[PDB]
RNA sequence: GAUUAACCCAAGUCAAUAGAAGCCGGCGUAAAGAGUGUUUUAGAUCACCCCCUCCCCAAUAAAGCUAAAACUCACCUGAGUUGUAAAAAACUCCAGUUGACACAAAAUAGACUACGAAAGUGGCUUUAACAUAUCUGAACACACAAUAGCUAAGACCCAAACUGGGAUUAGAUACCCCACUAUGCUUAGCCCUAAACCUCAACAGUUAAAUCAACAAAACUGCUCGCCAGAACACUACGAGCCACAGCUUAAAACUCAAAGGACCUGGCGGUGCUUCAUCCCUCUAGAGGAGCCUGUUCUGUAAUCGAUAAACCCCGAUCAACCUCACCACCUCUUGCUCAGCCUAUAUACCGCCAUCUUCAGCAAACCCUGAUGAAGGCUACAAAGUAAGCGCAAGUACCCACGUAAAGACGUUAGGUCAAGGUGUAGCCCAUGAGGUGGCAAGAAAUGGGCUACAUUUUCUACCCCAGAAAACUACGAUAGCCCUUAUGAAACUUAAGGGUCGAAGGUGGAUUUAGCAGUAAACUGAGAGUAGAGUGCUUAGUUGAACAGGGCCCUGAAGCGCGUACACACCGCCCGUCACCCUCCUCAAGUAUACUUUAUAUAGAGGAGACAAGUCGUAACAUGGUAAGUGUACUGGAAAGUGCACUUGGACG
């Protein structure tokens, strides 16, 4: 568990170093993508999202994922495939807003059940009209008496 | 480890401070009386010393200082 | 004579004047009503109450003032229709006064069974028999289950030992019906060691009977004081003139909480005695109200003086809230 | 307690009291290394052999200096600024930019581990300066000693007890906001405390034995000083000392208890962390919850059973009550009775027998083996590291139509689960009756509730047909298996049961929270048969026909599993513990009035406080879980108190 945590941290550091250096790719270096999270199970990568530029960043990352995995294999050589997850805050909100723009709208007390208790009282009206606990360690045993008896 | 001994000491100290606060005036009066008795006993001891020595009175130019007073 | 508590401040906050409509939903003895009539004689006042004796006192005041004061017998829930038929359907009430608790004539009378000091039937019913089908506290204690009675004492009575007192009451009732107030007091006393009879002390730090809270709980549950009070507040707000003065007196924590949350528009389901740290934690969890309708005459509650406490110890816990409809 | 018996001693026995015997043991967490250094009288041999610590850091004191930031001021511009969970209050010569501008505090370096005796010390420069060529050596001598605090005089950006205001609260206080004071700073004195903790005394030596209670931090030896001798009373009382005056240091005893305590293990628990799950939620279909009726339970009533009765009772024992059944009730009768009697009398909390429940589980219990020093306990890694040959269960096999599915199976264990009314049986009770027999009788609804049936129709109703039809379709519709009446079947007995016909056409108009069931030939709908009865169910069992929709998304709730963490609980958190509370007991301290005393004090009792116990719980929920706001030491202020807050310190808390 802690070993997997350290492995996740190492993967995060390696991916950040690959992102920062220009030797990996001029496109990736120009993007200046920053990673929010890296977690290994396959590997899930989560990068902070800035729409058009976000789509371009996602497309470039998807294109360069294979090269990134190949470069990671040079280092940690047995690296599982890396999955990039775009963190649009709550992605559900972004997708929902996109669909909503796309979509069509057409033309424009007391804390008790007082009633139940009242019913029960009316029903009633109608029908009318400690000790010592011995310690476990002090309990006697007569097995030895029986053994000595015969 | 647990702090049961520390907690007992803390409760004892809290109770003692509360008691002191409740009766600080009576304690102050008792302490003043004790200081008076202390000074009186010290003076009596010095008087006994010079009486056993045979001097009929204290030595010339000697006055017992109030060594037990704040002033 | 239990003088109306802080009646001077009630008069000040209401500020009675000639030709104004003032509704007293808790006429009762009428000391507040008498003081208001003393300040203004031409005021048109409504004296609503559930006790038939209170209605009789209101009719006596009507004998004193034929139409300046208008009597009304009924609960807060009925008060809406009663006033609608009375001739104040458009509302426009210039003032509203709402006391709470037990009337002095109610508490003194042992037949009503409002006090453990004097024996009597375990009635604890503000109604004096206008609706005989209305449950009495004796029927409540004899009928309700252990869990039901425990919940009633825990919520209404603010009782810590509901799980114990309810079981003791059930055990006693299984032997004999609980038909006497003093019998119930003895039963509750037996639920604890005898030394604990007067260990509980009032807010005045004065010894009271241990069963008192229990008694209080039953009273509320007999009269549905919380729900009927909420309905009365809603009906008053519906019938109160814009800019009218609403003055309320609350003798315990639950009714004061209800009144304050109604005035400030707070959700009734919100937790009680919230601290700033608890609010911050709640908002942090919720971080991933209705528009105000009142203007408080007094931001802070008004409490009786120490001398008034000595004169009327029963009114010590009274807290006064004054607001104006917006 | 009596009695029998036995045991020990014995002209004694043994109840009380007293005595007999004494510290070569220890000090991280159990009592105990005291905040620090030095030395004296001395002690030790670690002083000779015998060796190395100037170097480079944040020791200390003084003087001077200032980079970032703040405050203030000024110009310009803006009308708002600040503030919160949301606000209010506050400010509005307020804010932003620029410029000038400190007796305050010392980012980064510092991931360094240095200096100093300890406390402490992290901006720059300069001066002065970091004892001892053997160690040990003090509550008190000598000299220091964080923070808080006191006295006096200054400074005052900021922070800030206290106070005021605003919120929040049922409300006060606190947590939050704002303003502001003591205070943090300087000078000179004082106070002398800490979780002053590396909780490890100083010096010297060793790594060989037995390494070693445990944990912490590998185990020890030599030597010296200090300290401890059950818990609590008690960081207290008295005495003494002190610049201290609600103070600090030293520090008891009486009453009381049989424990208090340290470490660890297992479990329970955590308003415990993480991870992954299921029908837990959403999604699908048809229902229940509204109506009538059937039936069951409950309640009432009656002379009138019993049992089940949260899931795991409620068309349940019953696969079935008009008489019988029947165990109920009333009345009458019998006494070796159908029985080498009898009892459906008590006890399912004595049991067998047969089952429910988790179980829509996969584990259980023996017999060994191994680890921990042979402590409680523990025993898994598949490229395997102490577990295992057998038994039980799952599994496998088998039944039905397959290998799938459904049945069946389903251990141990859980609920003293159900049944003494299937039968048997322990114990207890009845014997002219609690046994046996006969006649007659309940069985009603003012109701509530569970399940089921039929419906509220147009995917319907009626007829034909068994799927190419014709009519009906809202007051002559749909809708009773209900009521009333009359036949018939069975029976000795039928307004009781059932079937049929006639009559009546009622309530109802797809029904709220909530709730049941289903994953495929399933749900849904329709039809037949059987068990049982003389007859009798809308019940049960079973065969068959028609025959779908969703099968995804989640852990907030519920529950489960795994890896963890904590644990003062073990009656296992509805736990425990702490503080609080007029009144009797025991003990200590203690002022009065009067005898002695030299006029105060001494000196002989007696108001009042304190400690413990008592009926004990009430009250607060502070502590133990991240114990609900991490806990605690010191100190200060506020509060009647429960406590709250400020400053520094500690981990005896956690963490990206
Ligand atoms: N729901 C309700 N409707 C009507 N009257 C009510 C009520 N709840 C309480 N009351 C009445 O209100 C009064 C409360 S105490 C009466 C106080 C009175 N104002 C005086 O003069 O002191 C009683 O009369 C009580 O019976
Ligand atoms: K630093
Ligand atoms: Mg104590
Ligand atoms: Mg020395
Ligand atoms: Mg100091
Ligand atoms: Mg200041
Ligand atoms: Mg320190
Ligand atoms: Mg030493």
């Amino acid at each position: 568990h802690a070993r997997l945590r350290a492995l996740n941290g190492l993967l995060y550091k390696a991916l950040t170093d690959l992102l920062c250096t220009p030797e990996v790719s001029q496109e990736l270096y120009d993007l200046n993508v920053e990673l929010s999270k890296v977690s290994l199970t396959a590997c899930r990568a989560y990068w902070k999202t800035t729409a058009e530029q976000n789509a371009h960043m996602e497309a470039v990352l998807q294109r360069s994922a294979a090269h990134m995995r190949h470069l990671l294999m040079s280092q940690l050589r047995n690296v599982p495939p890396i999955v990039f997850v775009q963190d649009k805050g709550n992605a559900a909100l972004a997708e929902l807003d996109q669909l909503l723009a796309v979509a069509d709208f057409g033309p424009r007390l007391c804390g008790i059940d007082h009633e139940a208790l009242n019913k029960q009282i009316m029903e009633y009206k109608r029908r009318k009209d400690g000790r010592k606990r011995a310690k476990p360690r002090l309990e006697q045993d007569s097995s030895l008496k029986s053994y000595l008896s015969g | 480890k647990n702090v049961l001994k520390i907690r007992r000491r803390k409760m004892n100290h809290h109770k003692y401070r509360k008691l002191v606060k409740k009766t600080r005036f009576l304690r102050r009066k008792v302490q003043e009386g004790r200081l008076r008795r202390k000074q009186i006993k010290f003076e009596k001891d010095l008087r006994r010393i010079w009486l056993k020595a045979g001097l009929k009175e204290a030595p010339e130019g000697w006055q017992t200082p109030k060594i037990y007073l704040r002033g | 004579l239990h003088i109306p508590v802080m009646v001077d401040e009630v008069v000040h906050c209401l500020s009675p004047q000639k030709g104004q409509i003032f509704l007293d939903m808790t006429f009762g003895s009428g000391g507040h009503t008498k003081a208001i009539l003393q300040k203004e004689s031409d005021i048109v006042l409504y004296a609503l109450d559930r006790d038939p004796t209170a209605y009789a006192l209101a009719e006596h005041l009507s004998e004193l003032y034929p139409k300046q004061i208008r009597a009304m017998l009924g609960q807060f829930s009925q008060a809406e229709a009663l006033l609608m038929k009375a001739g104040v359907q458009p509302g426009t009430f210039d003032g509203v006064l709402m006391d709470l608790g037990c009337s002095s004539m109610q508490l003194d009378t042992p037949e009503r069974g409002f006090s453990l000091r004097k024996d009597g039937p375990l009635d604890m019913r503000m109604d004096g028999g206008r609706y005989p089908d209305m449950p009495t506290a004796a029927d409540v204690v004899n009928a309700l289950d252990q869990q039901a009675l425990a919940s009633i004492l825990r919520t209404y009575g603010e009782e810590k030992h509901a799980k114990k007192i309810a079981s003791a009451i059930v055990q006693a009732r299984s032997i004999y019906p609980i038909t006497r107030t003093q019998q119930l007091a003895s039963i509750v006393a037996g639920a604890f060691p005898p030394s604990a009879i007067y260990t509980r002390k009032d807010l005045l730090q004065r010894s009271t009977h241990i069963a008192t809270k229990t008694f209080q709980a039953l009273r509320i549950f007999v009269n549905n004081e919380l729900n009927e009070l909420y309905t009365g507040l809603k009906t008053a707000q519906k019938f109160l003139r814009p800019g009218g003065r609403l003055v309320a007196l609350s003798f315990h924590s639950l009714e004061d909480r209800i009144v304050k949350r109604f005035l400030l528009g707070i959700s009734m389901t919100e937790r009680f005695n919230l601290s700033v740290r608890q609010q911050v934690m709640k908002t942090s969890q919720l971080g991933s109200r209705a528009p105000l309708m009142w203007e408080l005459i007094h931001k802070k509650v008004l409490s009786p003086q120490d001398q008034d406490v000595q004169d009327n110890p029963r009114g010590r816990s009274a807290k006064l809230r004054a607001a104006i409809k917006l």
